[PDB]
Parts: structure tokens; C-alpha cells; sequence
RNA sequence: AGUGGUAAAGGAUGUGGCGCCGCGAAGACAGCCAGGAGGUUGGCUUAGAAGCAGCCAUCCUUUAAAGAGUGCGUAAUAGC
């Protein structure tokens, strides 16, 4: 029993069709047993969604290799995703909440009660010694715990280990737990990057893809310079040509990634991206292509 | 070894939590919940800044025994500084009596610096500007 | 424009209210520790301006306003300048002698000192931490003019 | 950084320096590297 | 400054000049020394404000004369 969760479905999406020959449920459910197998510290649950899974495994990158060899097989799959459930119920997230400190070495104790005070990691109790070091238990929910597993190996530096699990169905609170800072550029459309449409709004961020890359809706192509989302567009790009005349002038260019990783892609999302991924490639798209579609479910209050 | 650090509780309660505390059960002290032990003890002191304040032995121990409320504090402590309900101020629950300040010390001006024959007269008027009464 | 009419009205007003003050240079303490010698001023003595660190140029050039007998004692270094005169200076010097000796490294040394109105001597000015309740000048009179029957006995 | 213009120092501290009709801006803090000239 | 030997907007502890402001030799400012004082200890937030976390507080005693604390900051706090 380790930890980590990485809900598991399938690429229902449109591009077709597709990664190999294995992208279905079925062949999906016939690889996840047969992990069930060797593994030792992979730990494989069943959600909701019959196209859900989570993966729940050591290390933040130990789910990592499982991913990576699911490609090199030919089977490609969002990440994680497995979300949680607001209940029960009437109403407003009840789920538990359990925190454990991460000594310490007191070189951390402003960098671990940042992120835990500042995602309602309410620290119930910080047992201090007279060694040197101290624990922290922060009643955080799997709502902002997610993800937290990462960051906090790169503050600590591996030395800081805390697990959790729940003292109560709470209601969420009030709050949100992230939601990701520089909201994610979104596609408008399948079709392909054209210099001349990822040139203009070039500046309001960084990009993801190329060109010709023909990516669809919902499929992100950079992240936004704030936390704001879109939906822009080209191909197109446009437009040719000429006559007349010239001969001047301009050149625009363009960078490319910033592309990768996965492993530097997956832990971008927050709320619904899943990280599709194939046998020879990766994307990341959000749970709901059609932007007009994302507004449907949100809809906030009250 | 030796060496304690200051610090300063509330007088009532003494549940530790926070206070007693990343603070004392660490830099140096002994033990926890020195809260179990603040309310049988600050339960006779604590409305008016009381400093003790938060020390740790080799035991560590403990509860019992206290400072008081500091000056301004306990010049103005029989007010009542309700406010503060909403942003510096403002409204309802203001004045605590023009002799009352005087009443409330009177004794509550025993431990100070140096020394003071008076707390509600000059000392009032320092403390009390900090909480309202101007 | 500028010192002259403030603080220079005052200088001379609070150590003037009598005739018995002093000079010790005082800082080398803390603000708390600091506190404490000059706030339980009151208690070894008065309020007794026991010199509340005035400067220099200020406080020695004050005595040609006043003219008294110009304390030419130690205008150099630290001038805190103990105002024995507004309190009751006598023999609470020790009062302040111990305080500011028994702790730390020299709390806070003397300077000048106008015995009711001549100077204090800075060698004859410490070991009389205890100002002479009058019965020195009386401990070899009465019993100095009746003690040839003693020597009689 | 550089600019032919502007300067009006800034890390609320910002230095104003004199050096070969070089309106240069020193302080402590790159982001001030003030050259005018 | 080589302006002489073309240029504006506009920028500036340029150069020199006013006609003016600080001089408490109650001997100045940058340079210095030390203390950087006790009520200053919630108001919310107190996981922390107990000036150096956000919505204002504008009082007192007290002396180096007094910071309703201009500032390096985290967990308050602790240090400059």
C-alpha cells in the first residue's frame, strides 16, 4: 500500500481511430489486471465512469512508468484522472481529511506550511521535538492533496514523507483547492497549426504544438500569460497570396516547445484535462472539448 | 542548556495548540498540552495582556503562577473593546466609564517599569488611544 | 533658529529647581535593561533628573546661564548628568552606585557633582555611595568632644 | 537593461549615476540596470 | 561637450548664476559609538502581528525622546 491515484478511461474523444489497435475498454481492462499481477506497489481501484480508474501507486513517478510502457504497447490514455465525489449530502463535500508532518530539518518548515495554509491544509497539530525536525498534520481533503505529492518532493528534497486518508465526509468547504494558476489554451477545432494563426497571440503565453499540427477542440496548445481561459483558432494562419506584388516584406517566425514531458505535461492540469496519450504521442485535452460545452457544467452558484 | 526563550499566552484558556506550542516545545522545553495546565491558571489571569509567557523546563512544567496584563492593556482592561467586530473600528460598545479606567487601576499598576502612581490618568490615555478610547 | 528658546528653557530649569545634582554617562544598557536603572530612578531616589542623557555643548554650557560654579567634572564621553537636585540627592548615590556596578561591565560611571554648592570630587564622589546623613560631620563631634572620660572610663 | 530615455530611478532607492554623460542608473537589484546614454 | 561644425518630445545628486531656504556654538549634515525603553501583546486573523501578514486604529505613562513602529521577513514570533 503506497498512495498516488491516477483515474483511468478511455480516448471516447473524436480523432480516430487510431493509437494501434488497443484504445476500447476491454483491451484497456485486460492490461490493468494483468498489472495486478508483478506489481507490488500498484495499487488499481475502480471508480464510477466504466472509463475510470485509480491507479494509486508509490511515487509520483512510479505511475510514471506504467504510463510511459502503456505507449511503447500501443495503448494511448488520459491522465490521471479519477476525481472525487461531493457528498453526503445536502450538502457540500463531507469527505475526510488527514494530514502527516515531513521532517525537518527545520529548512522547510516556512516551505511546507505555505503550500498546506495556503490550500486549507489547516494544520490540526504541529508535534514538535527536541531533535530537530517537527511533524505537521494538515486535515487535507483529496481535493488538495492531489498532485501535492510532487511539489512536496521538490520542497523537501525526498527527505519528507506524509500520507493521509480522512476524519470526516466534510462539504469542500467554500473554497476551491485548484484550479491551476495561467489558465490552459484550449483548441477551437481539428485541423492543423498555421504559422500565421499561432502567430498573433503568440506573446499571451507559451504554446504546446507546431504546425502544420492539426489538433481538435478541447485539445490545449499552450497556457494563457494569466489564469483566464480561451479558445482561440487558425490554420489560417491565413491568408495567400498574391498578386500583387512586393517584394517587402516581413518573416515571422516562431518557438517551438517547450513540448514534454508527461512527467511535465499531466500534473499542468487541475480540473478536467485529461492527458491523453498514445503509443508515439501525448496530448491534453479538457474534459469538455466544445467550450461552449465546459459553460454547461459551469454554472456555479446557487 | 541552559537557556529558555520568552513568550506570551493568553490568560484563561489553556488548551495548547498553536502557542504552547511550535514555539516552546521546540527552540527549548519539554513536553505539550501545556493547555490542560493554562486553564488552571490563566483562568484567574488573561483580559488585559498578560505576560508569563511560555517557557519549557525539564520535565517539562509547567502551568500555575503568571504576570498579569500589559500596561496599556491593563490600564484600559476594564473597557470592554467589543469592537473591533469589522475592520478599526467602530461602532456600539465604545466608552467603559471616564472613573472606571481609574478604578481598573488603581491596583491593576503594581509591575511596571520603573514605577507609576497613576495608570488611568496617563497610562489610560496611552492604551486606551490603541483600542478607541481616545 | 534653533536651540536656544527649547530645551534650553528646560535644561536649566530642572536642574536648577535646588542645589545637589550630578553627571554619570549613561547608554552602554539596554532599553529594557536600560529601563530599569533610570525607571526605578524613583524608588533609590526621585525623578531626580539623575542626568536623563543629555549630550554635550548643552548641559556644560548651560552653566554660564545658570553659573553653577560650572560642574567641570567631564563634559567628554557619555553626559547623562544625574539631576540629584530634582528628588532628594544625599545618600541614595549608592541607590544608583550598586545598580549601575553590580551588573554588567561598568553599567554606567560618574562624572561631576556639586556637593549643595561646591563640586563633588570624581575620586571623592563613588565611595560615598551613601550620602552622609549628616551624622558624619556629627560621629566626630559629640562623640569627640565627650571622650576624655572614655579613654576616661 | 538600457532604454535611450525615460529613467526615473525606481527600487525606491534607485541611484542616480554620473558617469561619462552616461545617465546610468545603479542600485541593488538587476532589474534597475538603468543605461541611458 | 569639441556645442562650434543644423533638430523637437523629453529626460536627468551637467556647468556656472540668482533672487531665495537648514545653522539650537541651548556647535551643524554623509561619515561615528551605544541604547535602540516598559503598557505597547486584538481589532479580525490569532496557524501569526505581540511595529517587519489584509478592513481602521492616531491614546498613556515614560526618557537616550518617546516611530498610531518607513524598512530584510517567516510560524507566529525571534534578529537587523
Amino acid at each position: 500500500e503506497p498512495t498516488v491515484s491516477m483515474f483511468f478511461c478511455v480516448n471516447t474523444s473524436p480523432f480516430c481511430g487510431k493509437e494501434g489497435k488497443f484504445v476500447t475498454s476491454r483491451q484497456i481492462l485486460d492490461r490493468l489486471n494483468k498489472e495486478l499481477v508483478h506489481n507490488v506497489a500498484l495499487r488499481v481501484e475502480e471508480t464510477e465512469d466504466a472509463d475510470a480508474f485509480r491507479v494509486s501507486g508509490r511515487g509520483e513517478l512510479h505511475l510514471s512508468v506504467l504510463i510511459e510502457n502503456m505507449r511503447r504497447e500501443g495503448f494511448e490514455l488520459a491522465v490521471s484522472r479519477p476525481k472525487v465525489i461531493f457528498r453526503e449530502i445536502d450538502g457540500r463535500k463531507q469527505e475526510p481529511y488527514e494530514n502527516v508532518t515531513l521532517d525537518v530539518e527545520e529548512q522547510h518548515q516556512g516551505s511546507v506550511m505555505q503550500a498546506l495554509g495556503e490550500r486549507k491544509g489547516d494544520l490540526k497539530n504541529m508535534n514538535p521535538d527536541g531533535k530537530g525536525r517537527v511533524r505537521l498534520d494538515y486535515v487535507i481533503p483529496s481535493r488538495g492533496l492531489i498532485g501535492f505529492r510532487s511539489e512536496f518532493m521538490t520542497m523537501t528534497s525526498g527527505t519528507g514523507l506524509l500520507y493521509s486518508t480522512f476524519s470526516h465526509y466534510d462539504d469542500v468547504r467554500p473554497g476551491e483547492v485548484g484550479q491551476r494558476q495561467n489558465g490552459v489554451l484550449i483548441s477551437n477545432g481539428q485541423g492543423k497549426a498555421v504559422a500565421f494563426a499561432l502567430f498573433g497571440l503568440q506573446d499571451r503565453g507559451k504554446l504546446f504544438l507546431g504546425h502544420g499540427a492539426e489538433v481538435y477542440e478541447g485539445q490545449i496548445i499552450g497556457i494563457h500569460s494569466r489564469s483566464n481561459d480561451l479558445t482561440v483558432n487558425c490554420l489560417t494562419g491565413k491568408k495567400l497570396t498574391n498578386m500583387r506584388a512586393s517584394g517587402a516584406d516581413e518573416a515571422v517566425v516562431l518557438v517551438p516547445p517547450i513540448r514534454m514531458t508527461l512527467e511535465q505535461a499531466l500534473e499542468f492540469i487541475d480540473d478536467d484535462e485529461l492527458v491523453e496519450v498514445t503509443p508515439t504521442s501525448i496530448r491534453i485535452r479538457k474534459r469538455h472539448l466544445t467550450e461552449n460545452d465546459r459553460r454547461r457544467a459551469n454554472r456555479a452558484p446557487k | 542548556v541552559v537557556a529558555v526563550v520568552k513568550l506570551q499566552l493568553p490568560a484563561g484558556k489553556a488548551t495548547p495548540a498553536p502557542p504552547v506550542g511550535p514555539a516552546l516545545g521546540q527552540h527549548g522545553a519539554n513536553i505539550m498540552e501545556f493547555v490542560k495546565a493554562f486553564n488552571a491558571a490563566t483562568a484567574n489571569m488573561g483580559d488585559a495582556i498578560v505576560p508569563v509567557e511560555i517557557t519549557i523546563y525539564a520535565d517539562r512544567s509547567f502551568t500555575f503562577v503568571t504576570k498579569t496584563p500589559p500596561a496599556s492593556y491593563l490600564i484600559r482592561k476594564a473597557a470592554g473593546l467589543e469592537k473591533g467586530a469589522h475592520k478599526p473600528g467602530r461602532e456600539k460598545v465604545g466608552r467603559i466609564t471616564w472613573e472606571q479606567v481609574l478604578e481598573i487601576a488603581k491596583q491593576k499598576m503594581p509591575d511596571l517599569n520603573t514605577t507609576d502612581l497613576e495608570a488611568a490618568a496617563r497610562m489610560i490615555a496611552g492604551s486606551a488611544r490603541s483600542m478607541g478610547v481616545e | 533658529k534653533r536651540n536656544v528658546e527649547l530645551l534650553a528653557t528646560l535644561k536649566e530649569n530642572l536642574e536648577r529647581a535646588q542645589g545637589s545634582f550630578f553627571l554619570v554617562n549613561y547608554q552602554g544598557l539596554p532599553a529594557k535593561e536600560t529601563h530599569a536603572l533610570r525607571q526605578a530612578l524613583k524608588q533609590n531616589g526621585a525623578r531626580l533628573f539623575v542626568a536623563k542623557n543629555t549630550l554635550i555643548r548643552l548641559a556644560l554650557k548651560e552653566l554660564g546661564l545658570p553659573e553653577l560654579d560650572g560642574l567641570q567634572g567631564p563634559s567628554a564621553v557619555v553626559f547623562y548628568e544625574d539631576p540629584v537636585a530634582a528628588a532628594k540627592t544625599l545618600v541614595q548615590f549608592a541607590k544608583s552606585n550598586p545598580k549601575g556596578i553590580p551588573q554588567v561591565k561598568s553599567g554606567l560611571l560618574q562624572g561631576q557633582i556639586l556637593t549643595a554648592k561646591d563640586v563633588e570630587a570624581l575620586a571623592e564622589l563613588p565611595t560615598m555611595d551613601e550620602l552622609r546623613a549628616e551624622l558624619v560631620g556629627v560621629l566626630q563631634a559629640p562623640m569627640a568632644e565627650l571622650v576624655g572620660v572614655l579613654g576616661g572610663v | 537593461m538600457k532604454v535611450r530615455a525615460s529613467v526615473k530611478r525606481i527600487c525606491d532607492k534607485c541611484k542616480v549615476i554620473r558617469r561619462h554623460g552616461r545617465v546610468y542608473v545603479i542600485c541593488e537589484n538587476p532589474k534597475h540596470k538603468q543605461r541611458q546614454g
